[PDB]
C-alpha cells in the first residue's frame, strides 16, 4: 500500500544553499587520483594569518608597501591604520580579501613592520592602539595612554604588533555597510629620531604588512558588493 | 565537512553520489 | 609432438604439423538431453559420430585478402555425404550438437600465403537476393565458388535498394575475435577447432536453421614462384560431436 | 615478444614483459556488459491516431506510428513488393532504412546505439520502457501493452466514449491532467526463445522456410498500443542484461 | 496519520541515467530457462584484449590486414601506428571499436605482427615505441633512441609488441575532439632486409593486428558522434 | 521536519496492473461467512486437465462430439487434430477457454477417446503424434514412423492417448497470432476394420475429448481477440 | 553489477520487480 502523505506549502523550491544533496547521474565514476600532491589546505582561515602588504597612499596619492622615517620627530603620527576589515589600507592583503566573504569577526589582529634602513640606523617607535569613546589620539601622549608597545632598531630587523580585541560585543561586523563606522585605531609614533652616521641612506624605509592574530575568527559566509578591478 | 546537514543522508548508495577516491600508488 | 592423431568411430585423422586444438567457448558439447522434450532421445550413434571428409575449395593466386567460403551446418551433411548421421538427421525434428573440425591444406616452404580458419555462430551464409520475394537465395548450402569481400561490408538488402545496412552484415577486419586459428603456409599443414552447442534454443529446429558456419577465409594470398607446385586444394574433416536427436518421424526429404 | 599467432592465440601482454618497465594498471569497474547497457536510448516515438474516446485504429503518418515494437533491432509497418503496408502493425525489419531522400530521419524505428554496438551474438534481459509527452498541452492519454505473441484485439470500442485500447486485461495505462506527462515501467524478458539475437537469425520463420529469412521469431519484448491527445518520444533500457558469444561490430567507414 | 513531506525544485524530472529503478507491470514472471548456453561474458574489456585487423592503406588508397617487405632496407619507415584509440588504421578493431563508446583509458597497447612469407625467408626488424615532446621519428636511427624491440624472424611466426603507457596523466582521452592530438608513435622499420633463395616469393606480407593490453582498462561510457557504414 | 522526496517522472500514473493496493472507504466490514460451501478450487489450470468435447465437422459442416468408423480400411485417416491450443476443432474445449486467457503453454495434452459403438463390435486403431519438419502424414504407414500407439476394442471402452510434448523451446506460443503455424499433427487411422456380428449397427461413434496433461503449464496471463458468440 | 545505486532498494518484492531466473534442467 502507498503511504499517505502531506505535502508541504514550500514545494517545487529551490534553495542555493540547501543542507542537501541531490540526484547522481554518473555513478561509479572513480576520481583521478591525486596522491602525488603537496601544498593543500582546508581553512581559509589560515589563510588570514599569512601576513600580506598595506597600502600605503602617497601625496600624489600612489601606493607603497610601507612608509618612511628620518632623523627627526614628526609631531604628528607616521601613519595610521584603522582596525576595521572593510577598512582601505588593507583593500589588498589576504586578510581583508578572506574577510569582505564573511559577516563577522572576532580576536586580534596582527601587524607587522619590518625595518629595511641601513644596518647602521637606529632608533624607537612608538605603536599603538586606541579603543573608541574619546575620539582618535591627535598627539604621542594621547596614543601613550592607551594600548601601545616601544619598537627599538638593532640587530632584530622586525615587530609584531597585536591590536587586541577590546570590544562591547561578542562580535564586530566585517564591513562598512551604513556608517558605527570603527572600532579604533593603530597609530605609529616616533619615539626617538632615526640616528645615524654620514654615509647613509637619512630616510629609511618601513615594511608593513597587517595579518589576523591567533586568536582570530571569521563567520556567516556571504558575499561582498561586486567590483571590478580598476 | 562540507555544507550537508541530513540524517537520513544515503538513500543513494556512497559510490554513486559521489566521485570514487583512489590514490594511484 | 606437432606430430598428431585422431580417432572417430572407423576414422581418423591424422598431421605432422598441428599447433593444437583451439577450443571455443572453452567448451564442448557434452550430448545432454534437451529439457524442452518429453520423448526420450536417440543418441550415441558411433555409425554418425566420425570425420565426414570433404573437399572445400582451390585455393588460387587470384583471391585476396578476405576473399571466403562458408560452410554451413549441418546442413552440409544432411545430405547423403552426411552418411548415418545424415540420414539420422532427415528423420528427426531436432537436432542438438557441437563440431569437431580439422581443415587441411599443404603447399610448400617456398610458398606464401595464409588463411583464416574460423567458426561463427549465426553467421550469414546467403548466396543472393531472390528476384521476385524479397528473400535470400541457398542459405543452407555451402558456397562453391570463393566470396569476395565487400570494401564496405554493410551486408545484404533484399529490396534491391541500397543505404546504410543490413542485420547480416559481417566486419571481415574483426573476424578473429571468433573461435579460430589460422593456417599459415610457413607454419602449418592443418588447424583442428571445435564447437560447442549455442543457439536461441535448448535444441534445434535444423530443418529450417544453419545456427553454426564454418568459414575459410584468406588473410595473405597466396604465392609462388615459376616450378613451384602450382595446384593447391583446401579439404575439411568434419565431425559432429556427440549429436542427440529427439521428435522422430517420417523423413525430411532434403533430397 | 615472440609468439605464435596460427594456434588461435596469443601473449596477451603489458609493459613489463619485453623491457625494464611495469603493470601499470588501475581499478575500475564501467567497462560490465550490465552496467554500460543499463542506460536510456531512444528507439522511436508514438504518435495517436486518435481520441481518447474512440475506436483505435493502425494508423500511419509521416513515417509515426500509433503502435510501436519493443525491440532494439530495426522495425517497421510490413515491406511489401509495392511498399511498407501502413495500415498494420510494425514488425522486425531486415534493415535500416531512409524515411526518405536524404539519410535522414529514418523510415525505421530502433536503437542505433545498440546496432552500431553489439559486440555479440545473443542476449538476454528485461526491459525498462520509458515514454515522454512531446508537447505542452493538459495530458488525456492511454496505453496498452502487451507481450511477444499475444493478439492485438484490435477490436471495437465496448463501452461508447471511451478508449478501446483501455478495454483488456492486459497490462494498460492511464494518464491524464494538468503535470501528468510521463510513463514509466519495466517488463520481463517475455519471450518463448531461451536468448535473443543481438544481429542476425540464420534460418527461415517459417517451416515451408520461405519467409522472412535473418529474423527469429518472437525475438522481441512485445508491443506498445497508444491513443488519445499526445504524442511522445519512446525509450528502452536493458535491465540485467547479459550476453553471449562475441562477434563483430558495425563497420566504420575508412577516412578517405 | 500522513507524513509531511517537502518536494524538490527538481520534480517530474526524467534521468536517462537514473541510478534506480521503476514500476513493474507484468510481476512473478519466469524468465525462459537458458541454463543450456554457453559463450557467455561480463565484461567489455575482454572483447579489447582479441587481436583484431588494422586497416593498412594502398597507393590507391585502399586497405589491407597487413604490410609488405622485401630484399631491401627502405631509407623510411615500412609502416606507422599512432598510439590513439581515435586514430584510423584501427578504425575497425574490436579494440577501437569498444573504445569509442568510452571518454578515457589507461595502460598498455599491445601490436601483433604475423609473418606470412615463405619458411624460406629471413630477416629482421626494428619495431619502436616514440613517445611525444620532439616530434615523431624520421629515421631508425632516432627510433632506436625511443623504446624498441628486434623482432627476427625464424621458426615462430609471430611477435607481440607493447607499446607502453606512458604519460603524464593517469589517464587519457580516447577522442580527437579537438586537437593536443596525439600520444606518441608505433614505427615498423627493417632492420636487416628480408634474405632468401631463388625460387622464392621476394615479396612477404606481415599480418597486421592489435589488441589492449594486459593493464588496460577503459572508463566512462558515452556516446561517439554518429555514423553511417560507408 | 519535512522529508525532502523527489518526485518521479511518472507520476499520476495509473497501472491497470499495479502489484499493489489502494485506499480503503469503508474498513472493519466483515465479509458474510460462508464457511457452508463445497466445490472450491484456486488453480485454473485444473479445470484444464478436465476433458471437454472436441467440435468434429460433417460434410454440411455442422459438429459432433465424435467420430465415426465401420467395416472398412479408410485409406486416409479418420479424424486429425493439430496439436495447437489456437486450433479449431478445440474452440469449445474448456482446455483452449482457459488457454486463450495465456500467452505460452508447455507439456502434454492428452486425447481421449470413447468408444460407444455396440459391445459386440471389435477393432483396432492406430492413433499417432506427428512432429513437424517432414510435412504432415498423408498415410498411415507414414504417421507409423512418429509417435504412436495402438488402440485396441475390448470390454474397456476408452483410450487415453498423450500428445507429448517436443520442442526446441521451453515453451510455446497459445495463438495463431501471425503465422510458424504449427506444433505437428495428432492423426486417427484404422489398423483393423471394425468388425462385428449381423443385427449389429455397422456404423460405430467415437467420442473425442480432450484435456490438458499431467506435465501441462500456462503463464503470462493476457487478452484473447474480443469476440461474439455466433 | 548494473546501473542501479540505491539502498533502500526493495519496495516492490524482487519477484515482481524482475523476471524469475529458473533453470530448466
Amino acid at each position: 500500500s502507498p503511504i499517505a502523505v502531506t505535502v508541504r506549502e514550500h514545494k517545487g523550491c529551490f534553495y542555493s544553499t540547501n543542507p542537501d544533496t541531490t540526484v547522481p547521474i554518473y555513478g561509479k565514476t572513480i576520481s583521478t587520483p591525486n596522491d602525488y600532491m603537496c601544498g593543500e589546505f582546508s581553512d581559509l582561515l589560515e589563510l588570514c594569518k599569512l601576513p600580506t602588504f598595506l597600502g600605503n597612499p602617497n601625496s600624489n596619492n600612489k601606493r607603497y608597501p610601507y612608509f618612511s622615517a628620518t632623523n627627526s620627530v614628526p609631531t604628528t603620527s607616521l601613519v595610521d591604520y584603522q582596525v576595521a576589515l572593510s577598512c582601505s589600507c588593507m583593500c589588498n592583503s589576504m586578510l581583508a580579501a578572506v574577510a569582505r566573504n564573511f559577516n563577522q569577526y572576532r580576536g586580534s589582529l596582527n601587524f607587522l613592520f619590518v625595518f629595511t634602513g641601513a644596518a647602521m640606523v637606529k632608533g624607537k617607535f612608538l605603536i599603538a592602539y586606541t579603543p573608541p569613546g574619546a575620539g582618535k589620539p591627535t598627539t604621542r601622549d594621547q596614543a601613550m595612554q592607551a594600548t601601545y608597545a616601544i619598537w627599538d632598531l638593532g640587530l632584530n630587523s622586525s615587530f609584531v604588533f597585536t591590536a587586541p580585541f577590546i570590544s562591547p560585543t561578542h562580535y564586530r561586523q566585517t564591513s562598512y555597510t551604513s556608517a558605527a563606522s570603527v572600532d579604533g585605531w593603530v597609530t605609529v609614533w616616533q619615539l626617538t629620531p632615526l640616528t645615524y652616521p654620514s654615509g647613509t641612506p637619512v630616510n629609511s624605509d618601513i615594511l608593513t604588512l597587517v595579518s589576523a592574530g591567533d586568536d582570530f575568527t571569521l563567520r556567516m559566509p556571504i558575499s561582498p558588493t561586486k567590483w571590478v578591478p580598476q | 565537512s562540507g555544507n550537508e546537514g541530513v540524517i537520513i543522508n544515503n538513500f543513494y548508495s556512497n559510490q554513486y553520489q559521489n566521485s570514487i577516491d583512489l590514490s594511484a600508488s | 609432438d606437432r606430430v598428431a592423431s585422431d580417432k572417430a568411430g572407423n576414422s581418423a585423422t591424422n598431421t605432422q604439423s598441428t599447433v593444437g586444438r583451439l577450443c571455443g567457448y572453452g567448451e564442448a558439447h557434452h550430448g545432454e538431453h534437451p529439457a524442452s522434450c518429453a520423448d526420450t532421445a536417440t543418441d550415441k550413434v558411433l555409425a554418425a559420430e566420425r570425420y565426414y571428409t570433404i573437399d572445400l575449395a582451390s585455393w588460387t593466386t587470384t583471391q585476396e585478402a578476405f576473399s571466403h567460403i562458408r560452410i554451413p551446418l549441418p546442413h552440409v551433411l544432411a545430405g547423403e555425404d552426411g552418411g548415418v548421421f545424415g540420414a539420422t538427421l532427415r528423420r528427426h525434428y531436432l537436432c542438438k550438437t557441437g563440431w569437431r573440425v580439422q581443415v587441411q591444406c599443404n603447399a610448400s616452404q617456398f610458398h606464401a600465403g595464409s588463411l583464416l580458419v574460423f567458426m561463427a555462430p549465426e553467421f550469414y551464409t546467403g548466396k543472393g537476393t531472390k528476384t521476385g520475394d524479397m528473400e535470400p537465395t541457398d542459405p543452407f548450402t555451402m558456397d562453391t565458388t570463393w566470396r569476395a569481400p565487400q570494401g564496405a561490408p554493410t551486408g545484404y538488402r533484399y529490396d534491391s535498394r541500397t543505404g546504410f545496412f543490413a542485420m547480416n552484415h559481417q566486419n571481415q577486419w574483426q573476424w578473429t575475435v571468433y573461435p579460430h586459428q589460422i593456417l599459415n603456409l610457413r607454419t602449418n599443414t592443418t588447424v583442428d577447432l571445435e564447437v560447442p552447442y549455442v543457439n536461441i534454443a535448448p535444441t534445434s529446429s535444423w530443418t529450417q536453421h544453419a545456427n553454426w558456419t564454418l568459414v575459410v577465409a584468406v588473410f595473405s594470398p597466396l604465392q609462388y614462384a615459376s616450378g613451384s607446385s602450382s595446384d593447391v586444394q583446401i579439404t575439411a574433416s568434419i565431425q559432429p560431436v556427440n549429436p542427440v536427436f529427439n521428435g522422430l518421424r517420417h523423413e525430411t526429404v532434403i533430397a | 615478444g615472440s609468439d605464435n599467432a596460427e594456434k588461435g592465440k596469443v601473449s596477451n601482454d603489458d609493459a613489463s614483459v619485453d623491457f625494464v618497465a611495469e603493470p601499470v594498471k588501475l581499478p575500475e569497474n564501467q567497462t560490465r556488459v550490465a552496467f554500460f547497457y543499463d542506460r536510456a536510448v531512444p528507439i522511436g516515438m508514438l504518435r495517436p491516431g486518435q481520441n481518447i474516446e474512440s475506436t483505435f485504429v493502425y494508423q500511419e503518418n509521416d513515417l509515426r506510428l500509433n503502435c510501436l515494437l519493443l525491440t532494439p533491432l530495426p522495425s517497421f509497418c510490413p515491406d511489401s513488393t509495392s511498399g511498407p503496408v501502413k495500415t498494420k502493425a510494425p514488425v522486425q525489419w531486415r534493415w535500416v532504412r531512409s524515411g526518405g531522400t536524404t539519410n535522414f530521419p529514418l523510415m525505421t524505428k530502433q536503437d542505433y546505439a545498440f546496432l552500431c554496438f553489439s559486440p555479440f551474438t545473443y542476449y538476454k534481459c528485461d526491459l525498462e520502457v520509458t515514454v515522454s509527452a512531446l508537447g505542452t498541452d493538459t495530458v488525456a492519454s492511454v496505453l496498452r501493452w502487451a507481450p511477444t505473441g499475444a493478439p492485438a484485439d484490435v477490436t471495437d470500442q465496448l463501452i461508447g466514449y471511451t478508449p478501446s485500447l483501455g478495454e483488456t486485461r492486459n497490462p494498460h495505462m492511464w494518464l491524464v491532467g494538468a503535470g501528468n506527462t510521463q510513463i514509466s515501467f519495466v517488463v520481463p524478458y517475455n519471450s518463448p526463445l531461451s536468448v535473443l539475437p543481438a544481429a542476425w537469425f540464420n534460418g527461415w520463420s517459417d517451416f515451408g522456410n520461405t519467409k522472412d529469412f535473418g529474423v527469429a521469431p518472437n525475438a522481441d519484448f512485445g508491443r506498445l498500443w497508444i491513443q488519445g491527445n499526445t504524442s511522445a518520444s519512446v525509450r528502452i533500457r536493458y535491465k540485467k542484461m547479459k550476453v553471449f558469444c562475441p562477434r563483430p561490430t558495425l563497420f566504420f567507414p575508412w577516412p578517405v
